[PDB]
DNA sequence: ATATATATATAAT
DNA sequence: ATTATATATATAT
């Protein structure tokens, strides 16, 4: 069924009437807690994810500055061909970043910008389907058609047919991948027919712009007109409009945040993998927590509280945050909450609004603190809004001693610098409306209205310290925080990046850890675990050493055939490669 | 004159039937006796004839012309020419035989099971002569099916057939298979150029001579005499000896005469010894020395460095970084401050040399390696380097001093 | 419209070899020369001048043997007077006699000039003998020209061919370059004003360039800089040492910048008118490729001849020795090594195995490593050599 | 010793049998989490010591009982990514033809998947670290298969250096979810072909 | 005249009705097929040998004598097929040819294979077994496997040139090359009743060809050309005419091509010989040969050679295959091997 | 559409 | 540089 002298084993449900399919979310229901809770959690997951994808793509759209220069260049170089040799082909060298994954949207976004403004014919080529000159031209003519042995005279005949004015734009996504031969051929043939075929080439370059010199020699690089165009800034904006806004209900803990930021800065810049990271965390949060249906918009969340199952009411009672909250109260209030589920329902609806109004209070004070912070030189806490968010979410900032040196530095600011700072801080309050901090907006305007400098300045310093003590506080000290929060640090970390080699290295050296049956404390091991530890290699002597060990642990030849299998198992793994200096001499681990 | 230029441009360029045969008489006899025997009787024979320019297409065309003048022959003989450069497959070759025998209407849409059945129906609808020009490329087909089917139909079938074979290969009977060899009558005709230099001098007079059917006789008399006076001159004989020392082929001589005639007009009616001397200089030109004269100054400075590398580290390939490092000592120490150019320009000078193919890759791998640090070999010999520097128009003084040292 | 300057004797060789229309010329001429010595220009103007029906074909353009044959066939059918299709070389020769038997073309010498002939050999083995012997094959009074930049002995096939008569277009000398450049004047200035500009321009630029195409382009761009002191009024046309002193240092920056195409010609016209783990692994391979294995133990535990291929087990050992922390061997850090390969900063050699194929090289320059080392505050110099 | 000896030599006793009989159920808990995460655009590779084919075949019997699934064995000596493409393009589509390219065939597969959402295919790969499938082009074909929405993939890698066959662009094509599944059963079927090539 | 009937007899196409010297094999093939035709049973045969033995003519005499026996009602009648491997365009076309020969219907090759498999007194003949080979070897295998079936009633005869062929497929009757006595018998046999040759010429031709190869066609062509060269000298065909003919068809023209060469190519060959003496290898780059050749042209007194002319000399010498050279796209790296032996070159250049 | 031969690319020697 | 395998096109079934 899976084993024959062939590599294809497909099974088909033909000749039986099972054409009806199984709908999705039937596999979501792995533990039977409530049947109807799961459907609502999957709906809330889908809604929150499509909102975060839309506000990702719109923000990436806004971060228009680059396209304005390129559209102007496209029109300017074609203004020469409008007038009318040895014309150089004008080319644009867009330096896209190391984030290879991000280029698809960046090249995808540029298509409709150019298609609406300057040209109607824009096409895309990739090296994967262009090995030679027959394939590089056949893909080009087909994409040109909708927007026989075809040649460059086929291109010129098509162009005269459909125009009877505009340039044709051809963009190469990955110039690293293209072969040297086809690039050198295409430039020369196109230049001699520039009179009846106007071509402008854009190259997607990933590395620094010296890659043009290596691939293209000087005899071809003078037939072009190279003009240059041009992740840290993109990540800070997308963190603000997905997590530092109150529009999205879902949040993440500091350790979940620490995992996702560390894969970005340390391994590889990729904002799409960050998008991948929170999408798993939203999936895992509505899976592990049953009462995570409350992680939605606040009028809907209070509506969800009204209609529940009785097990859900017991599930609310057993949160550690809830248990800490009932303990601090009076004697009578505890037996009021634990017994009657209706009295529990009204208390929870208050506490989710206490949860919600806090998060309206929280970030709109963090935004004001950054306006002080980014103004200050030497940047102690951090210069970015992502860095400042991390240090206060982990613990209260003033309880750390790093914030006191910030306060000492903040006292030493001149008159002019404070006028910039309190201008911006008042602007932040106006920007986010329906804010729950009214008296503060007035007094920041009163301090602006006031303009013995040193005595009023200390009030301006003591403005910010009391404000952040009121509102900046880590959410582990708030009840029912778990309804919109997720802290499974190792669960997210290993799923994104794990280490297969240490999974190999630990298991072979320590059989006991996955068979906790006194298999090792500091002979008796499975067959791969004996031959491994012997070497860390002539095969005759290596057979003897195994024959020494395994007979001690346990006309047969049982021991020799074990040495045959548990070395051929090992050479299937990345350890053993045979050589001719001896019968065997190899050491590929050395670690 | 117009008609003299017309006749010898047809004689030397578009090589034409002319009566003269030098030193191929017994060869002409064997070929003529064979085609006479095959054309008249039911006998069939096969021939493999000589290096390039040795008159292979000359000798057969005269023989078929001579045969065709027989009144009985011309009524009842059909010819088929096939060249080994045009028809590289048997499917292309089979189509030509139906077309040239004018049987393309006869065959029509009839389907034949085998290659031989197609050829059998053609022959059965009067002897037929096959001429197979440039034969050694027919013998590099897949299974030599056209070679076997022509010999087998000759050796067995009643229909008289001649297979004359024209090649340049002396080892021609080692590329054919065993079974075609057994059906091939091993009849070798050798048009090798077995004639001496005094015989070479006589041919020089005769090919550069106007025929006797020329109308204006008085110019034809003095033109023929003027050839006779120049043919005995010592001046023409030294350059005729140089070309005879290179090759005994007459096509090289027909190259020589056309360029000497190029300088004859109404203002210069008769040829001069200077004209044949000037004709010799153009054919004897050395190609690689001419290129080095036209290189840039900086491009000369690289190759002298590349010369200097192969005398120390002998027969070992070198890259650009081998070359640029050697160039740096000459600019900073040996010569002077000028020519201490930057690294991006010297790249162009190297990249222009490889475009001209004076330098060849030891291993060709595009994309695997950089523009620099690619192992490269000089294709220019040390003898051509020193001579070309002497004839360089304004070579700088210390650059030539570096070349010797 | 078009004039050939300092090409008189070579041209006279061409119309001498051509002769009158009924005469039979050479079957094949092979013209070889440098990057600009009037190969295209002289031949094309000379064929157009005499009204000889001729076809000019670029070989690089037609990358397929097929593409090249109808391109000759269609252009000749325009000359005599819909679409003729031929696949192999045999059908080309049969149809070529069919098109040439028209009344205008029955008694004339038809020419097929071919440009960029160094690519025709790569197409097919039997194409190059086919054109050289074309007059004997077609028997239609044909001459075929070969424009190329490579000498003839490289073109020669192994099995031999008809030999073409070899011409040479001689290089332009320093005076010969001067007369061509000082012909297309700018009308507003004098004739001797433009010649002195050419005199000083070839003063700097003859050493690195004898190409006509490059120097004419360099002559156009620096001409506004040369003629601005007389426009301002500081100098005059007879103040030559004023004019040459303004362009003197300006041209020694053109050679580094405009000549190497760093700053483009469009910019140069306007300029005078305006008046973490990835960072270690690349350092690790650079220590892997460019160091001997014998001294590996000395540097870590306690450039010419190019890269040397190294095993991955050497590579990972160096990486843990320079990062002053515990590093887990995660999937990403093994994924990050082959991200550099696809970005061409690294390259694998051999390709014997992939996961058990340890071979790689660090294909990047010295300067690119020293800034990344400076970024993370690491000293690449200390480990390279003593 | 000759390879024929092992077939009669089936008398080996596991020493710690009771405790390994406990880690099949605990990793059977993780079946439904995997079966969740396949549907939503992620992929699974199992990283560990032992032979993960036992847990993989245990996954098939429990879960994929009403689906058009495929099982790929890289440890088979005569296996290719060509074979992996041919299984789908002749049997899954019920098409009966040949294709000019591996790329053209891959395009016909991806376009036919894009046309219709009714198809769901499960691409099981027992061993992706075998030297036939080690190729960056083969992994590129598998990643262009894997990026779609209506196809699912479980994999297992045995090699010590196995992530060499994914760069940043391929770690984006496969949406990998990494799982510690270290059973201690020995490689039986896949060591069989390798036992031949030494003594 | 007298000689014209010698040309008529000596022609290869004039196969005799009774073949000399192949009578035992005729009887053995005849007994094998009569032991399989009369009892209506299916068998297989394989015949091999050198190409000049006379396989097709003898088996054609066999099939003719069975046809004559069939006309005389001695055996039950049989329909006959003959196919040759070289004549066919494609290896798979055997099935469509057997199909049209046996039945009126024509089809494609795989349909013909299925119809022939379902169909199986027919007497198959398959010459040239070598070219029907495929990497499947399906055609060869089912060619052997079809007649061995009670439904088939087929006898297969096979002809090939290597005797060790039908083992690699996973009886072998053999034909021997002719010797002195059989060949001399054949040569007298065709001219039994015409007084045109002397027997000394017959024995010299027979001895020479049987010493070299052992073929019949070679003998008939050397005798037919010997009659020609005798006809030039005008009778009787003497020893001198046949001695001139035998070295007009067996002598190699490599050395006489070396004799009539020009001065510089002979100097080039002497340079090759000297460079091989200096090195001792069979491999020498074009630079190494040219570095000796300039010294030779210096010492002889020729003008100094340019390398773009010596390249033409080397290409002309390679084109006639006196040398083995690479294609000239690389220059100064052309490693040359002498295609001819050093002793022949030293024999040709000495005079 | 299947199969095979030839051309070109990639890989191993 | 050559030879072997994979692949791309062309041709025959
Ligand atoms: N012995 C000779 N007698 C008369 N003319 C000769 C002789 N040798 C050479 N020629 C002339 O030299 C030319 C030889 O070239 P020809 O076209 O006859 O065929 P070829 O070049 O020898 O054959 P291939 O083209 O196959 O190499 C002819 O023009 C012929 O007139
Ligand atoms: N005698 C001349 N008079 C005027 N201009 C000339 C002359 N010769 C060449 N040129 C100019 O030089 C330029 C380049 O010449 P050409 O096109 O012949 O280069 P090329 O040698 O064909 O280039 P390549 O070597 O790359 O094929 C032409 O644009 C032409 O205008
Ligand atoms: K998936
Ligand atoms: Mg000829
Ligand atoms: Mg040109
Ligand atoms: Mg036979």
């Amino acid at each position: 069924t899976s084993s024959m002298s062939k590599g294809c084993f497909v099974f088909k449900p033909n000749s039986k009437k099972r054409k009806i399919s199984l709908p999705i979310e039937d596999y979501f229901n792995k533990g039977k807690n409530e049947p109807e809770d799961s459907k609502l959690r999957f709906e809330t997951y889908q809604l929150i994810w499509q909102q975060m994808k839309s506000e990702n793509e719109r923000l990436q759209e806004e971060l228009k500055n680059l396209f304005d220069n390129l559209i102007e260049f496209l029109q300017k170089s074609h203004s020469g061909f409008q007038k009318n040799k040895l014309r150089e082909i004008p080319t644009a060298a867009l330096v896209l970043g190391v984030n290879v994954t991000d280029h698809d949207l960046t090249f995808g976004s540029l298509t409709e910008a150019l298609q609406n403004n300057v040209t109607p014919y824009v096409v895309s080529l990739q090296a994967k389907d262009c090995p030679d000159m027959k394939h590089f031209l056949q893909k080009l003519i087909s994409q040109l058609m909708d927007c026989t042995h075809y040649s460059m005279d086929s291109l010129s005949s098509w162009y005269m047919t459909v125009t009877q004015s505009p340039p044709v734009v051809v963009i190469l996504k990955d110039m690293e991948s293209f072969a040297t031969k086809v690039l050198q051929d295409f430039i020369i043939i196109s230049s001699q027919h520039l009179h009846e075929f106007p071509l402008i080439l854009i190259f997607g370059i990933a590395t620094s712009p010296i890659i043009i010199h290596r691939l293209l020699p000087h005899a071809v690089s003078s037939l072009l007109c190279i003009e240059l165009f041009q992740c840290k800034e993109h990540l800070t904006t997308v963190l603000d409009k997905l997590l530092l806004t109150t529009q999205f209900p879902f949040k993440i803990n500091e350790k979940v945040l620490q995992v996702l930021t560390n894969i970005f800065l340390y391994h590889d810049f990729s904002v799409q993998n960050f998008i991948k990271g929170l999408q798993l965390s939203l999936l895992e949060h509505f899976y592990s927590q049953p009462l995570s249906v409350l992680c939605c918009n606040l009028p809907e969340a209070k509506r969800r509280i009204n209609f529940l199952s009785n097990n859900q009411c017991e599930n609310i009672r057993r949160l550690p945050s809830f248990r800490r909250y009932v303990e601090k109260q009076a004697s009578e209030k505890q037996v009021a909450l634990l017994t009657n589920e209706r009295y529990l329902k009204e208390e929870t609806q208050l506490l989710l609004e206490n949860l919600h109004v806090y998060h309206m209070n929280y970030f709109l004070v963090l935004r004001c603190l950054h306006k002080f912070t980014s103004s200050l030189p030497k940047y102690p806490l951090g210069r970015q809004i992502r860095e400042l968010y991390c240090t206060c979410l982990e613990k209260n900032i003033w309880d750390s001693e790093e914030y006191a040196s910030v306060l000492q530095l903040l006292r030493m600011l001149a008159k002019d610098e404070l006028m910039t700072i309190l201008e911006k801080c008042f602007k932040v309050f106006k920007s986010y409306c329906e804010n729950h901090l009214g008296s503060t907006a007035k007094r920041i305007e009163e301090f602006l209205a006031q303009f013995k400098f040193e005595v009023l300045r200390e009030n301006v310093v003591n403005f910010i310290d009391c404000l952040v003590r009121e509102y900046l506080l880590p959410p582990e000290t708030q009840p029912l925080h778990e309804v919109v929060y997720f802290s499974a640090a190792h669960a997210l970390r290993e799923h994104l990046n794990a280490a297969p080699r240490i999974a190999l290295h630990t298991a072979l050296n320590n059989p006991y850890y996955y068979l906790k049956n006194e298999a090792l404390k500091s002979n008796i091991a499975p067959d791969i675990c004996i031959a491994y530890k012997l070497h860390l290699i002539n095969l005759v002597d290596w057979s003897e050493a195994f024959a020494t060990v395994v007979t001690a642990a346990e006309m047969n030849e049982i021991i020799h055939a074990r040495f045959i299998r548990a070395v051929s198992e090992l050479e299937l793994l990345g350890f053993i490669k045979p050589t001719k200096q001896k019968t065997d001499h190899v050491a590929r681990l050395t670690w | 004159l117009s008609q003299v230029q017309r006749i010898l441009r047809e004689r030397f360029c578009r090589q034409s039937p002319h009566s003269n045969l030098f030193g191929v008489q017994v060869q002409y006899k064997h070929l003529s006796e064979l085609l006479k025997r095959t054309a008249l009787h039911g006998e069939s024979n096969s021939v493999l004839i000589g290096p390039r320019g040795s008159g292979k297409t000359m000798l057969i065309n005269h023989a078929l012309k001579e045969l065709m003048e027989i009144e009985e022959v011309s009524e009842n003989v059909l010819q088929v020419h096939l060249n080994g450069l045009l028809q590289i497959n048997d499917k292309i070759a089979l189509k030509e035989i139906t077309r040239q025998l004018n049987l393309e209407n006869v065959v029509g849409d009839k389907v034949f099971g085998s290659f031989a059945e197609n050829l059998s129906f053609l022959l059965e609808a009067c002897p037929v002569i096959f001429i197979l020009d440039e034969f050694d490329l027919f013998a590099h087909h897949k299974n030599q099916t056209l070679l076997y089917n022509l010999f087998d139909i000759s050796q067995s079938a009643q229909t008289p057939i001649a297979v004359i074979g024209l090649t340049c290969r002396l080892d021609i009977l080692e590329l054919l298979e065993k079974r075609v060899k057994s059906r091939f009558s091993h009849r070798q005709i050798h048009l090798m150029n077995s004639f001496g230099f005094p015989q070479y001098v006589k041919i020089f007079k005769e090919q550069l001579s106007l025929p006797a059917e020329f109308p204006d006789k008085v110019f034809a008399e003095k033109w023929n005499e003027n050839v006779q006076y120049l043919s005995e001159d010592r001046s023409v004989q030294e350059v005729l000896q140089k070309h005879f020392n290179i090759s005994k082929n007459l096509r090289s001589l027909h190259m020589l005469l056309m360029l000497a005639l190029n300088r004859v007009t109404a203002s210069h009616p008769f040829m001069t010894a200077v004209d044949l001397m000037e004709a010799s200089q153009l054919c004897s030109m050395d190609s690689k020395a001419n290129i080095v004269h036209g290189l840039s100054v900086l491009e000369i400075c690289l190759i002298i460095a590349m010369k200097h590398l192969n005398d120390i580290y002998e027969e070992e390939p070198f890259n650009f970084q081998m070359v640029y490092n050697e160039f740096q000592k000459f600019v900073q120490r040996k010569a002077h401050s000028v020519y201490n150019f930057e690294k991006p320009v010297v790249m162009k000078a190297f990249e222009h040399l490889q475009q001209l193919e004076l330098i060849k890759p030891m291993e060709r791998t595009s994309g695997n390696s950089q523009r620099e640090y690619q192992l490269m070999k000089l294709l220019l010999d040390n003898t051509q380097i020193m001579n070309a520097l002497q004839k360089y128009p304004n070579c700088p003084t210390d650059v030539r001093q570096w070349a010797t040292s | 419209e078009n004039v050939v300057l300092c090409r008189e004797s070579q041209v006279s060789i061409l119309q001498s070899l051509f002769g009158e229309r009924h005469h039979f010329s050479f079957p094949s001429i092979f013209i070889y020369g440098h990057t600009a010595s009037g190969k295209t220009y002289v031949t094309q103007t000379l064929l157009k001048t005499l009204e000889l029906p001729h076809v000019f074909v670029n070989c690089v353009e037609c990358f397929t043997l097929r593409l090249l044959l109808e391109q000759i066939l269609n252009k000749l059918n325009h000359l005599s007077s819909t679409e003729i299709t031929c696949e192999t070389f045999n059908d080309f020769v049969r149809l070529f006699k069919q098109v040439t038997t028209a009344e205008n073309l029955k008694d004339q010498t038809v020419y097929i000039v071919l440009d960029k002939a160094e690519y025709l050999r790569d197409m097919e083995a039997n194409l190059l003998p086919g054109f050289l012997r074309l007059q004997e094959l077609a028997d239609r009074n044909v001459t075929v020209l070969f424009l190329s930049e490579i000498v003839w002995e490289k073109f020669r096939p192994n099995t031999g061919c008809f030999e073409p008569f070899v011409l040479y277009f001689p290089d332009y000398s320093i005076g010969n370059l001067q007369k061509i450049l000082s012909h297309d004047h700018p009308p507003e200035y004098s004739a001797d004003f433009y010649a002195a500009y050419i005199n000083i321009l070839l003063g700097v630029f003859y050493t690195v360039c004898r190409d006509l195409k490059e120097l004419r382009h360099l002559a156009v761009l620096n001409f506004p800089k040369y003629c601005e002191p007389v426009v301002k009024g500081e100098a005059s046309e007879r103040d030559t040492r004023k004019l040459w002193r303004n362009i003197e240092p300006h041209l020694k920056k053109a050679m580094q910048t405009v000549y190497l195409r760093e700053i483009s010609s469009s910019q140069w016209e306007k300029l005078q008118k305006d008046d973490y783990y990835s960072k270690f692994i690349l350092i690790a391979a650079y220590l892997a490729s460019y160091n001997p294995a014998r001294t590996d133990k000395r540097f870590f535990l306690k450039h010419l001849l190019g890269p040397k291929p190294f095993p991955l087990d050497r590579l990972l050992a160096i990486l843990y020795s320079i990062v002053d922390s515990r590093v887990a061997p995660t999937a990403n850090i093994f994924s990050q090594i082959t991200s550099l390969v696809t970005l061409q900063l690294l390259t694998l050699v051999g390709h014997d195995d992939q996961l058990d194929g340890p071979k790689y090289k660090c294909t990047v320059s010295l300067d690119f490593i020293r800034a990344i080392a400076r970024t993370v505050n690491f000293d690449i110099i200390k480990y390279l050599y003593d | 010793d000759q390879q024929t000896l092992r077939n009669l030599l089936s008398k080996v006793s596991p020493s710690f049998s009771a405790e390994l009989k406990q880690l099949n159920q605990q990793y059977e808990k993780l079946f439904h989490k995997w079966m969740l995460q396949l549907h939503l655009g992620f992929n699974i590779v199992l990283y560990g010591l032992g032979s993960k084919r036992d847990l993989l075949e245990r996954f098939r019997t429990t879960m994929l009982q009403d689906s058009i699934h495929v099982v790929i064995n890289g440890f088979f000596p005569g296996i290719s990514v060509k074979s992996v493409l041919n299984s789908i393009t002749e049997e899954v589509l019920d098409h009966m033809g040949t294709f000019r390219s591996i790329l053209d065939q891959l395009d016909w597969i991806v376009n036919k998947f894009k046309e219709d959402s009714s198809l769901e295919l499960f691409l099981l790969i027992h061993n992706l670290d075998s030297q036939m499938l080690r190729g960056e082009k083969s992994q590129q074909i598998i990643g262009q298969l894997s990026s779609l929405h209506n196809i699912y993939l479980i994999a297992s890698i045995d090699h010590l250096n196995a992530p060499l066959m994914w760069d940043h662009a391929k770690q984006s094509l496969f949406n990998w979810l990494w799982y510690e599944t270290t059973t201690y059963s020995p490689y039986t079927e896949e060591t069989s072909y390798e036992n031949s090539l030494l003594v | 005249s007298v000689l014209e009937e010698a040309r008529l007899r000596l022609h290869v196409s004039a196969v005799p009705e009774s073949l000399p010297c192949r009578e035992q094999e005729f009887q053995d093939i005849y007994n094998f097929v009569e032991s399989k035709l009369l009892d209506h049973t299916g068998g297989c045969m394989y015949i091999s040998g050198v190409p000049g033995t006379g396989k097709t003519a003898t088996v054609h005499e066999v099939i003719r004598c069975l046809q004559q026996a069939a006309q005389a009602n001695d055996v039950p009648p049989f329909q006959y097929i003959e196919v040759n491997g070289m004549k066919l365009t494609e290896p798979h076309q055997v099935y469509v040819q057997i199909l049209q020969k046996l039945t009126g219907q024509k089809a494609t090759a795989n349909h013909a294979a299925e119809l022939l498999a379902k169909q199986f007194t027919t007497v198959l003949l398959v010459d040239e077994l070598d070219l029907l080979w495929t990497h499947k070897q399906d055609i060869m295998y089912n060619l052997f496997d079809w007649p061995t079936h009670k439904e088939a009633r087929l006898v297969v005869l096979a002809i090939a040139n290597t005797m060790d062929l039908p083992e690699r497929i996973m009886t072998r009757m053999c034909f021997q090359p002719y010797t002195y006595s059989q060949l001399q018998q054949i040569l007298r046999s065709r001219l039994k009743h015409l007084k045109a040759f002397e027997d000394d010429a017959i024995q010299l031709v027979a001895r020479k060809v049987a010493a070299l190869s052992g073929d019949a066609r070679r003998c008939l062509d050397i005798c037919r050309r010997a009659t020609e060269i005798c006809e030039f000298s005008q009778g009787l065909v003497t020893i001198a005419h046949s001695m001139e003919a035998v070295d007009e068809m067996f002598s190699s023209s490599y050395i006489t091509a070396i004799k009539n060469s020009s001065v510089l190519e002979q100097s080039f060959l002497r340079a090759i010989l000297a460079e091989f003496r200096r090195s001792g290898l069979e491999e020498a780059t074009f630079q190494q040969i040219y570095s000796q050749h300039v010294a030779l042209c210096r010492m002889e007194g020729l003008p100094y050679p340019t390398m773009s002319e010596t390249m033409a000399v080397c290409s002309h010498l390679g084109s006639c295959r006196l040398l083995l050279v690479e294609p000239s796209r690389n220059d100064l790296l052309l490693r040359v091997r002498l295609n001819v032996s050093q002793d022949d070159v030293l024999y040709a250049l000495k005079d």
